[PDB]
């Protein structure tokens, strides 16, 4: 327990708290990354004051250590958020997305003759080149769209 | 006698400033008092030897409205025309025997033209010919910018899509060339730009082009965008997707747009307007396709009569 | 202005009894004294997306005993619509622009309804929906036993054959309950059985129903014996045979039927009403369907007239 | 403060919170009936402590007042939510769902013929309390089901 | 010989007890030692005349793995035999000049047997006729219940989905009564339960039997769980949509059966086994089509060769 | 055991350069000491949900060289599997259980890497996958480069004809950039250029490739001429007919070729390869398609069995 207030509300003990998220992106995180079906207290901020982007969204999740590669699978939609992992309410680490050489199950093939569409496989796409602008390569049909096109439907 | 009287509407190349005129103050006219046994015993053939549901019903309607009696065929699924070899010449020399005007639609190009060398003074009026002409669409398309816009000229016209294979983009490039001061902008894929033929027609009559690759680049000058839809195999499922499928028009686009801009859309329209655009007082695609049974009338009103009664 | 002035007929459910008494009586009317130009200068379309000749036949007979003139595809066969992922809506909303009235068959449950939210002001009349209703087919059985019974309250109705898919069987029962004192007899294989939610809306209502086995134990006592095929494949050809085959009507089971009672199929027939039964005074299928003209006609006349003329 | 529950958290000045969200609706209820467009703040808490009701969901959405109608929309997923108004510091009304007349948008028909499923339509049910079940009867295919069968979906 | 030396395999109501038990006895052998010359030289016609293409390779496999050759054909709207006008007798009468054997799937109950009349000492193997039988499925249903469960008496069975039309699920059930203290299970929706002829034979044999309306409800006691396939055309969408929350199988369902029970499907399972199950323990659909090969291996191995020392 | 033991044959982009060389070096040896009982027993499926007769014969041939067992289907408007509803997934899971191997073709890309993922150790070779790829087509090419030429890097290759949908061509490239000192010449219609990704990998390793007009500008150079069709359908009647004086190859046209330079062309060649070639030293199509044996059974061979020791 520790004085939360709202506008950057408090003390979660032990757990994630993914913070500095960009505005609108907490809850495309919390649908697609399905962060919500589990039993733990959640605590969401949406649309918060802060530490300059003016306006973010925060998730603190108790006991769930999602990490390493569930942090990394956060960088297309929230790349310079920072998972704070809680422990006995302290801060014992702080990380950032890097971006990740495989994303798993949220994106969508945009090529309308591509098998993944109609079946009981996940999607799958190879990730390349750093911050100039990502290509995803899906591992079925082989075909190279840009993420900002995947990202759309 | 009017110019058009038992003329064959055959091709926009053929018709002039003046024809185009004509046939749009008659429009105009019949839309505002309706003459509807004016061809009271006339008998006119529908023949879609290519079914096209949206265009017939279209022109039957507006054969209907002014008195005339159909009688015709929708083809591609069987209707036993050309059976046992017997050649399009012999179907129209034995049709003109009969009907007053044929109009006809027909997966070839140059079909009513020669039908023509076959119908006596049966007059015939295209309603596509293969990938060559569809006059009637451009005169519909031409009435929607006159009536919504006030002119025929002057204009900055915006022509987005598939400009490589849309055989209306091209035949309305062709009409407003007719017409003075009209600047073009086309926003095309790559894959799908306008020929050569159109932009070297352009250039001959001293007419000002340009190509761009967003709307967003030339909404605010806008008066008319004209809509065609990509064919989704002119490009590969991928390909379609893959960036160029970018060339949709939304309602938030629509923002910067002048008071007066209108969407025209020759129609079937699948994605690319999406179905917000619809309740903004821009979209005028349905608008444009009502405005089709005024057009066609005028020329099957001209064509049938002598002199007109105004 | 007439309650059914410019309604949509989508719905057996959305007309009241006021309703279907106003119907039925300009269906006598037009029967008695024909006005064959109400519709003068009316343009209507027939949209059969799915076939049904007998209807399509029917309601456009109808339309030119009043004066109007029709537009229309029958389709299932291809006649291009939908092509190139045109959507329904986008479909009425090019119709609605230059046509009166839109008549419409179409095999999914709903599209008569939906229809209506894109024609504007054009009525939209439904002749068929997939499963879901057919109000056409319901106002002429309507006017049948009304005119032939002279009443449509204390009827004893016996529906016999298939009972839980006859969408007809099932529009005439709601609407026949709107009435008094009927009494309903359901005679179906087991497999074919009326379903409950009708037979709880008849419960609700305090009407009296029962089921039988054969059509003998309920021949005395019956007015309107409505016939349904059974289709043979809602049952395998060794179930339609063995045994439930017996829902099929002879002249000599007619014997003890008093003198007024009818039999009424909406067609077609095909194995349950044996020929040798059309020779008696009680067969009127055929005559029912001749109804049809009447029934339709006077939705026609109400819908698109604010006033009648009578 | 303590037996807990509050900490700092989230008393607000304007707004609807949303308490006694039975468990796992409070993410349907964003989703479904897209609160968190919105630039207001909202915070949520899921699988938060109720000895006071077992475990619930709650979502405090500020300077907006979702009510009348949008409250009876609820009824079909968190049929005992209470709904709060707050226009300064404290309780200015406290509504709880009521079943509707008619259910819109969000729910699919069943039936697969059904026209909605194909075309540019919003979903709308007619509501039946028939006493063991609500029917909802679709406007389209006019086909009636339980509610239980369209939830499913 | 062999019993099934030389033998017809028509039907399941004509193989005892114990040639159930030969046949079921050889392919766990022919399972552990193969041998891919036994049929060395014969050559075995695959005449389908009703297409099925996961039948029909599961019996070529079974074939080739006992190193037969194989000729025949499929039929989906196609290939010239039985024609109309060349009866199916006199295909087999003059295929059975070719061949050795004769393994055929046809449309039309009973032709199977037709064809024994025809045949002359060739035998001929039922892979389906019509809705009546198909020996050959219930042989390998039989082979993983006799391999999972370790006896094919005292079982406690549960069969779910369309047990009105399901030919297997008819099958299924006259085999497993030749054998003793079986308890059967039938939950099925009750417009597709099972027909009265297999209730009635069950009770003449003091068998145990009792219906139920959901897996749920047997889960606990259960062996083997019989999936059907519930086949969506003599059905409503809006009955087929409308049944309980289901009787499809998921996981969740699962976490109470026996650590033996075993899920069944003859396959397809397009919507009543979700992908969740597929990763249980108690998934054995695919198993199952695997001894497809061992079960019709051993029907050939006998009917073909005089006597196995495998 | 080899290194391709067990593997799946999927895609030109997962072989090595030293894999490349394997496959090679075995098929020149099975061409020349033949091995016809080397998979004696095993059974191949031959599944193409899409039918491509050409292509199944050379692997049905080439299996049966190495005498193995065949079962399968082809799938032009016909039989049952992947039916819709059954999924390809539960299509090959099924498939799995009575085979030693599965060589597919099917109409949607990466259909043969969702069979890998299902088949258990069943290896699955691709033999086309919508638009991705054709493995053994681009196997056999380079065995018929390194037999006519001598060696697989200097060469001097003109590709030739639909750059841009030709799915052989795109993988032709890739394979030949995994040897060294290739240069490569395009010669398409702008409209059917090279995509960018193909250029783009070709100038990150450092390949000369240039882009020509006309075959007879390069005729001089060239050591392989690997012609391809260029699609009619995606391309206008008038477009397709006004490209120069064409690119099709004729014998006068070749009065320049290296005496050592061959053309090839996967086929159909339907019009741009005239009768005349065929009789000249540079012809190779035919010869190209007899390696096709070689190569499969290369495949076959490795992918089938530990070590070959021919
Ligand atoms: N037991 C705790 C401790 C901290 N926090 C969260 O931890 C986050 C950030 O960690 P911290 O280093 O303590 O504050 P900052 O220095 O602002 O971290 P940063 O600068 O990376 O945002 C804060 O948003 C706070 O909500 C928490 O919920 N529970
Ligand atoms: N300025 C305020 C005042 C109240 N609340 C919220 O409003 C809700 C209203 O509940 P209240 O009537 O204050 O007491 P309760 O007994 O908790 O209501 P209930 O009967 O639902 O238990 C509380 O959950 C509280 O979080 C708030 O967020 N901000
Ligand atoms: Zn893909
Ligand atoms: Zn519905």
């Amino acid at each position: 327990m520790t004085h939360d207030n709202k506008l950057q509300v408090e003390a979660i003990k032990r757990g994630t708290v993914i913070d500095h998220i960009p505005a609108q992106i907490g809850f495309k995180l919390l649908s697609l990354f399905k962060l919500t079906e589990t039993d733990q207290r959640i605590t969401i901020g949406l649309n918060l004051p802060s530490g300059e982007m003016g306006r973010k969204d925060l998730i603190k999740i108790e006991n769930t250590f999602l990490s390493e590669d569930q942090v990394d699978q956060l960088a297309l939609y929230a790349p310079q958020a920072t998972v704070n992992r809680i422990d006995n309410y302290e801060v014992v680490g702080k990380s950032r997305p890097s971006l990740p050489e495989r994303i798993d199950n949220v994106l969508v093939c945009p090529n309308s003759n591509c098998i993944s569409h109609a079946e009981p496989v996940s999607s799958s796409f190879a990730v390349r080149k750093r911050a100039n602008d990502i290509a995803l390569k899906c591992k079925y049909c082989e075909k190279e769209f840009s993420h900002n096109v995947v990202l759309a439907n | 006698a009017n110019p058009l009287y038992q003329k064959h509407i055959i091709s926009i190349n053929d018709l002039s400033r003046d024809d185009l005129n004509l046939v749009l103050a008659t429009a105009a006219k019949l839309k505002a008092n309706p003459q509807p046994e004016l061809l009271k015993h006339k008998v006119i053939a529908s023949c879609f030897f290519e079914a096209s549901t949206r265009t017939r019903l279209s022109f039957e309607t507006s054969m209907h409205r002014l008195g005339a009696s159909v009688v015709g065929f929708s083809d591609s699924a069987n209707t036993s025309l050309g059976k046992k070899g017997e050649t399009l010449a012999d179907t129209i020399s034995v049709i003109s025997t009969y009907v007053d005007a044929i109009v006809m639609r027909h997966p070839q190009e140059g079909a009513a033209r020669l039908a023509t060398e076959f119908s006596g003074n049966v007059p015939v009026l295209n309603a596509g010919d293969g990938s060559n002409q569809h006059p009637t669409q451009t005169l519909l398309d031409l009435f929607t910018i006159q009536e919504t816009q006030g002119r025929l000229d002057n204009l900055h016209v915006a022509m987005v899509g598939d400009l490589k294979y849309g055989r209306t983009v091209h035949s309305l490039t062709q009409a407003l060339a007719k017409f003075d001061g009209n600047r073009f902008y086309f926003i095309a894929p790559d894959a799908l730009a306008m020929p050569q033929y159109i932009l070297d027609m352009l250039d001959e009559k001293g007419i000002a082009w340009s190509l761009h690759s967003s709307i967003e680049e030339v909404m605010a000058e806008v008066d008319i965008l004209y809509m065609t839809r990509v064919q989704k195999e002119r490009l590969d499922p991928s390909e379609y997707a893959n960036v160029k499928a970018q060339f949709v028009l939304r309602a938030s686009d629509l923002h910067n747009a002048k008071a007066n801009m209108k969407v025209l859309h020759p129609l079937p329209r699948v994605d690319e307007i999406a179905t917000d655009v619809d309740k903004t007082p821009h979209a005028w695609y349905f608008q444009q396709a009502g405005n089709g049974i005024f057009a066609r009338q005028a020329l099957l009103a001209l064509v049938l009569n002598r002199d007109l009664v105004l």
